């Protein structure tokens, strides 16, 4: 097989961001290292629901196969994980994408009685305990 | 927004059917506390 | 001969790193490390957040853990307690006992707290 | 006829729905026929030199619905198919369509 | 500024100007429709749309059928590598004297088939008939090492390859 | 009251019948039924001032709540279907 | 209240115009409860930031932030045109219980942004809820779909390039 | 009730819930023990007392002291301006309380959902360019376009998102760990909800956010 | 190129319309005219609002004050005055 040698970082210092922007010096080990640490633990945290793990056993006490299945996330479609620092802020920015999203903001004859007579004219119990002659 | 919704409790009891019009009505009473 | 002895597994935990502190959360109803500057920068801003704010809603958590810190570090504050006793009405007997620690803990040691709020 | 209406007869009686018409595309106007529509349809396969024993078979077993004889052997079929196989095509539609069976 | 509120100020696309034919359309479109008449001509509404290049061998009305005659495989020798292009040949017409033959060529067998469909419907052509009396006289066409032979018949004699009798007939030549 | 009502007509009915139904061929309603009312009870222990050490058995109040005749008249059935 | 709304909503249909500035609707609040739903992710905080924080002696600002991407809401020929090409893979993508409106849209997702690691996990979910057996047809599906149908869409979006080996 | 299609009598244990939200209606005394809130007065308006004058103003003042018994009576009531019954043909006084979508005369002569089906709840409506569904379908058809001899597009970029923001803030909002959402994650809160979400360690009263909102 | 084909042939078709439309009238006005370079340009009248938008000059909120507290020196309060209630509250509602 040809030899395609490394296009990515012949392309990137000139041509192309970096997966990242950041730079450092005396601790580039650190974090080149580090971002590495955190790119995965949020997509393991994310891909996978780990908020009904720690309910269940880090809590002291005093379904299962929906959650390793991982059911609820089967519509999420992450797309990256970026990293920055400047003015002693680090940040992160998340783009992800959902083919679906569910709703979570959540008997007419009794009305028509109790308003038959008009629009302010209700009806209390008060009232119909009576019973005219 | 916090001292807002008071007036509207306050200016009513008072003749000042708005804000504003407690200005109107305090005008000179309220022209002499300032010097510039 | 066994392989980690046990010797060795000290020298792990004597320089702490066997340790997950973020399962500590889940453990106590209070937990503020301030184990670096920023956090405590952290702190301060909580503590001008209310100066300012005159109308604010809470839980019974973080009203509690403010006051065990504050007491904690010593700060002296007559302006937070009287703000902050208007609400106990609404955790009666609701409160957990390691919440219901902090804020009794502080209450003592402020030498600000009133007696309603230590009752 | 809600149809057959719609189709021819609907122009006739047509509202004068006002449709604001660009000035550009009302020279080039040409009313021409193009093409019809019930033949839009996919094209058909028909394969007889390798699968010529299933279509038989399948013609013969459609065939035995008639009930010339209860037992379909391939002596009946033999001795029924030199006779039919003389006539004239109109003759061939007497036998099946205008008999005293049907 | 008349221009600009035309969006004609900068380039613009809105003719297709393709020359991709069409091919193998409406695979399950609500069945079939009842048989009216063609009446209903069209308008040049639009400067934009038109139907000019568009071939008449697409155009055609009439519906054919498409008749298997075989499938085979080749071989193309390399330094490195042989190589196979599928193959595939094809028949179609109608009854009433349409006919044509294609040649496919492809990598797969399935590819072969809608190349083959592609030229014969270029490759069309029209033969002279009439409905009555389809066949006058005999004929003899001989290609290398085979030879057909027609004679006319009042009726239809379909003994022999049960393609050809189909062949004969997705001509219109009944009588022979 | 609201959850003794479907405790008594769903869970119980179920409850039986699918025992029933399965012990033919071949817990958490009786306990979690206990969990809920046990929860009821301590909001009114809240307004008496009253610890949860009272019992809080719920039909005994009711009573008072509702004066209300349990069933009618049958004279106005003949009256009215007259 | 009932009489309010119907005035409210009939001002709505015609007072409407073009928005001056669109960066003041970032403060529209949401369905939820800005604060119901602030009560249900306040936990984060002790959990990752804090700790984020503690590896890093250093400020953070946390985005999970979505595309400005959207999806029309009629269907139209546009999509019927994808729908009839698209039909063999049907049973394919049956087996992964995927829909067929998610996976038309993640293309085009992936040919606009360009994350690579989007419609790769499509792929993965299919090649492997599959058998064996069956890779090699569902690729020639996936050729032409690429190469035929969505080959038109790249000049436009400046997008310029496929390859998969 | 049939001509606008309601359905028959629900289940007993919605029927249970019928029974109790009857008692609550019929349960009153006009005290805030009775309701749930206090005693208040119409807030006299600017264009005039009657709230119709603005009945904006009404709707905000009426949703911040609405008593618990009169709550669901409202969310019925809310779904009558929304029921938009379509014909050529309905009577008048029925019109009033009720919204006829005229079908076109000479017109018998003359959108997209999912395919899944396990799923629990159906979706939300995402953010549109402006609320309107049919100017929304006006512009929308603008954008669209065709490309390639068969395709085209159908879809559209957007005005820039809700967003949020918490920092440490966080705290006061946050329930006790002896008692949290099992059912309900953070993390699916996140998605199903619309907008962006944004967590950041805290600014003064002069500095902006770091990251481009 | 193809687009900018289109926008030769489709200039001239308009053209000759004019050629055998009739004339048409005609923009006099200085203004008139600048509206067009603007409507050309891509540019917008965007100054006109900010005049209208409020600044912390104009404000008043020191002026409520002021007179509050004419009102409280000349009215009489108590807890059962109506007023005093929401007056200690207001100045908070201020100085907080």
């Amino acid at each position: 097989m040809g030899l395609k040698s490394l296009p990515m970082l012949n392309k990137s210092g000139i041509s192309m961001y970096w997966h990242n922007i950041w730079d450092s010096i005396k601790l580039y080990k650190k974090y080149s290292l580090s971002f590495l640490f955190l790119n995965e633990v949020i997509n393991h945290f994310l891909n996978e629901n780990l908020y009904y793990y720690c309910i269940m056993k880090i809590r002291p006490t005093d379904n299962i196969n929906k959650i390793k299945k991982s059911w609820n996330m089967r519509h999420f479609y992450l797309g990256k994980i970026l990293f920055l620092k400047y003015q002693g802020w680090v940040l992160v920015l998340i783009n992800y994408y959902c083919s679906r999203r569910n709703k979570l903001y959540i008997a007419f004859k009794k009305i028509a009685k109790s308003f038959r007579q008009g629009v302010t004219s209700y009806v209390y119990k008060m009232d119909k305990y009576k019973f005219k002659f | 927004g916090q001292f807002y919704s008071t007036l509207e409790v306050i200016c009513r009891k008072i003749g000042a059917y708005n804000d504003v019009e407690l200005v109107k009505l305090y005008q000179f009473i309220l022209a002499e506390k300032v010097a510039d | 001969a066994t392989f980690p002895s046990k010797e060795q597994m000290r020298f792990q935990k004597n320089m702490g790193y066997n340790g997950f502190q973020p399962n500590i959360a889940f453990k106590d109803d209070l937990y503020f490390p301030l184990d670096n500057p920023v956090q405590r920068q952290g702190l301060e801003d909580l503590i001008n957040h209310i100066k300012v704010n005159p109308n604010l809603a809470i839980e019974g958590r973080g009203l509690c853990t403010i006051l065990y810190i504050i007491a904690r570090e010593g700060k002296d504050e007559p302006f937070i307690f009287k703000e902050l006793e208007r609400h106990l009405y609404k955790f009666k007997e609701n409160l957990s006992p390691r919440l219901s620690f902090g804020g009794l803990y502080a209450s003592y040691k402020s030498n600000l707290a009133s007696p309603y709020q230590v009752s | 006829k809600k149809k057959k209406i719609a189709k021819y007869f609907f122009q006739m009686f047509k509202k004068l729905k006002f449709k604001h018409k660009k000035y550009i595309n009302l020279i080039n106007l040409d009313f021409y026929f193009i093409r019809n529509k019930r033949f839009f349809r996919l094209h058909r396969l028909y394969d007889i030199r390798k699968k010529y024993i299933r279509y038989l078979n399948n013609n013969r077993n459609i065939y035995k619905f008639y009930k010339f004889r209860i037992k379909h052997n391939f002596k009946f079929i033999k001795r029924h198919i030199k006779s039919i196989s003389k006539l004239s095509i109109k003759d061939r539609v007497h036998f099946y369509e205008l008999s005293l069976r049907n | 500024r008349n221009r600009k509120i035309k969006k004609i100020n900068e380039p613009i696309d809105l003719i297709d100007y393709s020359k991709d034919p069409e091919i193998n359309e409406a695979d399950e479109e609500a069945g079939e429709e009842d048989f009216t008449l063609h009446q209903d001509p069209y308008i040049q509404e639009d400067r934009n749309h038109g139907y000019k290049a568009k071939e008449m061998r697409m155009g055609l009305n009439d519906d054919f059928m498409i008749v298997l005659l075989d499938r085979d495989v080749t071989t193309q020798v390399t330094t490195l590598n042989r190589v196979n292009h599928f193959r595939y040949l094809i028949f179609m017409g109608n009854a009433n004297g349409l006919v044509g033959y294609g040649k496919g060529k492809g990598s797969d067998f399935e590819e072969a088939l809608d190349n083959a469909i592609l030229h014969c419907k270029r490759n069309l052509i029209a033969v002279p008939l009439d409905i009555f009396h389809t066949v006058p006289e005999p004929l003899e066409g001989h290609f290398n090492g085979f030879q057909i032979k027609i004679h006319p018949s009042r009726t239809f004699n379909p003994w022999g390859a049960p393609v050809l009798a189909s062949m004969l007939l997705l001509t219109g030549l009944r009588h022979c | 009251i609201l959850k003794i009502r479907k405790y008594e007509e769903v869970h119980l009915k179920k409850e039986e019948r699918r025992k029933e139904k399965q012990s033919k061929k071949g817990s958490q309603a009786l306990i979690q039924h206990q969990k809920e009312m046990e929860d009821t009870q301590i909001e009114i222990n809240k307004i008496l001032g009253r610890p949860i050490d009272t019992p809080v058995n719920v039909p005994e109040l009711y009573k008072k709540y509702d004066t209300e005749d349990k069933m009618n008249n049958k004279y106005i059935e003949r009256y009215v279907k007259n | 209240y009932s009489i309010s709304i119907k005035e409210i909503k009939k001002n709505k249909e015609e007072f409407f115009k073009s928005n001056t500035n669109k960066i003041l609707l970032i403060r529209n609040s949401f369905k939820t409860t800005n604060l119901k739903l602030l009560r249900k992710i306040s936990i984060i905080d002790l959990i990752l930031k804090k700790y984020l924080e503690s590896e890093l002696n250093d400020k953070i600002s946390i985005n999970f932030d979505k595309y400005n991407l959207k999806f029309m809401r009629k269907k139209r020929l546009y999509v019927k045109v994808l729908r009839r090409k698209l039909r063999r893979m049907r049973k394919m993508l049956r087996w992964a219980k995927i829909s067929l409106r998610n996976f038309i849209r993640l293309t085009l997702i992936f040919l606009c942004t360009k994350d690579i690691d989007i419609f790769s996990k499509v792929l993965v979910k299919i090649m492997d809820s599959m058998h064996y057996k069956n890779h090699r047809r569902f690729l020639y599906y996936l050729k032409l779909f690429i190469s035929k149908s969505m080959h038109y869409y790249f000049n436009i979006l400046r997008f310029e390039g496929f390859f998969f080996y | 009730s049939t001509y606008l299609g309601v359905n028959q009598t629900l289940s007993k244990e919605e029927q249970l819930d019928d029974w109790r939200q009857q008692q609550a209606l019929d349960h009153i005394n006009f005290t805030p023990e009775t309701m749930g809130k206090p005693e208040v007065f119409y807030p006299g308006s600017d264009r005039g007392p009657h709230p119709l004058d603005d009945p904006q103003n009404y709707i905000q003042w009426y949703e911040k002291h609405c008593p618990l018994p009169y709550r669901p009576l409202i969310d019925q009531m809310v779904q009558m301006t929304d029921m938009k019954i379509t014909d050529n043909n309905m009577p008048s006084y029925i019109k009033k309380w009720i919204d006829q979508i005229q079908e076109d005369p000479q017109e018998d002569l003359d959108e997209d959902l999912d395919s899944d089906e396990e799923a629990d709840m159906s979706e939300d409506e995402d953010v549109g360019l402006t609320d309107n569904k049919a100017q929304n379908d006006e512009l929308e058809q603008q954008l669209c376009s065709v490309v390639g001899g068969g395709q085209g597009v159908f879809f559209y970029r957007t005005n820039p998102l809700p967003r949020l923001q918490v920092d440490n803030t966080s705290l006061w909002s946050l329930d006790q760990n002896s008692e949290l959402p099992e059912d309900t994650s953070p993390e699916e809160q996140i998605i199903n909800c619309e907008g962006n979400i944004t967590f950041h360690s805290g600014l003064q009263d002069y500095e902006i956010p770091a990251f481009p909102e | 190129t193809a687009a900018e084909f289109e926008q030769i042939m489709k200039i001239e078709g308009e053209l000759i319309l004019e050629s055998t439309l009739a004339p048409y009238g005609q923009i006099e006005t200085d203004k008139e005219i600048e509206k067009t370079y603007l409507h050309l340009l891509d540019i917008q009248d965007f100054s006109d609002l900010d005049t209208t938008r409020i600044t912390k000059e104009k404000t008043l909120t020191e002026e409520y004050r002021l007179s509050i507290d004419h009102l409280k020196n000349s009215i009489v309060t108590k807890k059962g005055d109506h007023l005093y209630d929401d007056i200690n509250l207001f100045i908070k509602q201020i100085s907080v």
